[PDB]
């Protein structure tokens, strides 16, 4: 199957800041690409989907982009409720492979 | 309101078999695809596979031999069976429901832990 990195593997950040999170692929995917946010003892929950489409009820503070092998999450002015694990996936052919994660913690 | 819910063992020794159950209830399992994924402790996501509304199977080619994902229209039930495990196969598992590229809904996952 196809796999996926993140970076940073973890980042500290100011409620207020703005972060970018990235997911590059090791294959081309061509768009089909998701982003997820996991709370602790919670499920994950979907935020993007095909790259730039926000799920309902997402703020738009968040927006996603790219093509190809590189994606990426863009978070603007954190709130409190933005912490936590953020995962990429993508849809391209037969598998459904995750990015290990970015943990997003609370300066 | 889809619901997902997963009922596990909990605790099991190495090398017997697991087998997890997946109920969902509000929507139809000819119409959607449920994807199976597990976390291991402190870890990240890991796909293990995933059932298509018309019961095809795609699998994790790291661990397709250990996997079987079957489901049961009628009982609108989905089943995760694993072979010989290790203390390693030790996570959470989730059911997921896949609709146009997303997973929309999950369950609450259960824990595994693989101790004899």
């Amino acid at each position: 199957d196809i796999v996926l990195t993140q970076s940073p593997a973890s980042l500290s950040a100011s409620v207020g800041e703005t972060v970018t999170i990235t997911c590059r692929a090791s294959g081309n995917i061509h768009n089909y690409l998701a982003w997820y946010q996991q709370k602790q003892g919670k499920s994950p929950q979907l935020l993007v989907y095909y790259t730039t489409t926000l799920a309902d009820g997402v703020p738009s503070r968040f927006s996603g982009s790219g093509s190809g092998t590189q994606y990426s999450l863009k978070i603007n002015s954190l709130q409190p409720d933005d912490f936590g694990s953020y995962y990429c996936q993508h849809f391209w052919s037969t598998s459904r492979t995750f990015g290990g994660g970015t943990k997003l913690e609370i300066k | 309101q889809v619901q997902l819910q997963e009922s596990g063992p909990g605790l099991v020794a190495p090398s017997q078999s697991l087998s997890i159950t997946c109920t969902v209830s509000g929507f139809s399992l000819t119409g959607y695809g449920v994807n199976w994924v597990r976390q291991p402790p402190g870890k990240g996501l890991e796909w293990l596979g995933m059932i298509w509304g018309d019961g095809n199977t795609d699998y994790n080619s790291a661990l397709k031999s250990r996997l079987s994902i079957s489901k049961d229209n009628s009982k609108s039930q989905v089943f995760l069976k694993m072979n010989s495990l290790h203390t390693d196969d030790t996570a959470r598992y989730y059911c997921a429901r896949e609709r146009d590229y997303r997973l929309d809904y999950w369950g609450q996952g259960t824990t595994v832990t693989v101790s004899s």
